[PDB]
């Protein structure tokens, strides 16, 4: 995360980051339920075998409420496609159950309709992780968040060298150096609704981070709704 | 502005128009209030709160 700020003491519980072999971070995932995260299909393919994380804030010392998860099942979307990243979504499905704690909940799932003229017509939504803090720098060892304004999709469209396609939505700035970066990957987009946050987006890519007239692509989770829910029934 | 077009229909969460009336409805782990409107937490680490 590029600008924003750091998630405070339960400020950010849904937040889940996949670990390599090395026990370094290399994607973000959301907290689905005590059994499911969701995550980005593309990053499924940074780390030859890895775990989930769930209860950090910093990566260097441990603050009692860390828990660390071997994954049983890998759900990717079978329509995901390299060239172009569309349908980038996949649900892990956990060996052992999440106990929620301090830091630790998971994000709620809404009903498509509702999340698309309520939600998505919200000015911003939220974004976080562990990536990187300026494009070309190092993973953040502090998680962070980030306010990112909802970016009309002709304007979207406009911006980008690359297909946007219906399973895909932009957010960010313009010109403001705030973005998503790498290593945010597969990490949640919520928007806040009367103090309830819900999971509208999944971090997915960009024209490097907080580059100017470029914006934060996020997989369109309200297009896949239906296709979590049978993730989540198996 | 009408139904769910005006302030979400008054409704904590999901707004439906059913019939031309407002219909309320929570996320998994809530229960629809007594008012039909508000959503309450069925039980700890409720989905999308922030904890403590
Ligand atoms: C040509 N096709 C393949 C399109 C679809 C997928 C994709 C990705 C990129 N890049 C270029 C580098 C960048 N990597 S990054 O680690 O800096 C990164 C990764 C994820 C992000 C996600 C957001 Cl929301 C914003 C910025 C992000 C930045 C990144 O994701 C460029 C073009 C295309
Ligand atoms: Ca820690
Ligand atoms: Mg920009």
């Amino acid at each position: 995360i590029v600008g924003g700020q750091e998630c405070k003491d339960g400020e950010c519980p849904w937040q889940a980051l996949l670990i390599n072999e090395e026990n370094e971070g290399f994607c973000g995932g959301t907290i689905l339920s005590e059994f499911y995260i969701l995550t980005a299909a593309h990053c499924l393919y940074q780390a030859k075998r890895f775990k989930v994380r769930v209860g950090d804030r910093n990566t260097e010392q441990e603050e009692g409420g860390e828990a660390v998860h071997e994954v049983e099942v890998v759900i990717k979307h079978n329509r995901f496609t390299k060239e172009t990243y569309d349908f980038d979504i996949a649900v892990l499905r956990l060996k052992t159950p999440i106990t929620f704690r301090m830091n630790v909940a998971p994000a709620c799932l809404p009903e498509r309709d509702w999340a698309e003229s309520t939600l998505m017509t919200q000015k911003t939504g939220i974004v976080s992780g562990f990536g990187r803090t300026h494009e070309k720098g190092r993973q953040s060892t502090r998680l962070k968040m980030l306010e990112v304004p909802y970016v009309d999709r002709n304007s979207c469209k406009l911006s980008s060298s690359f297909i946007i396609t219906q399973n895909m939505f932009c957010a960010g700035y313009d010109t403001k150096q705030e973005d998503a970066c790498q290593g945010d990957s597969g990490g949640p987009h919520v928007t806040r609704f009367k103090d309830t946050y819900f999971v509208t987006g999944i971090v997915s890519w960009g024209e490097g981070c907080a580059r100017k007239g470029k914006y934060g692509i996020y997989t369109k989770v309200t297009a896949f709704l239906k296709w979590i829910d049978r993730s989540m029934k198996t | 502005r009408k139904l769910c077009s005006l302030d979400n229909g008054d409704c904590d969460q999901f707004c439906h128009e059913e019939q031309n009336s407002v219909v309320c409805s929570c996320a998994r782990g809530y229960t629809l209030a007594d008012n039909g409107k508000a959503c309450i937490p069925t039980g700890p680490y409720p989905c999308g709160k922030q904890t403590l």
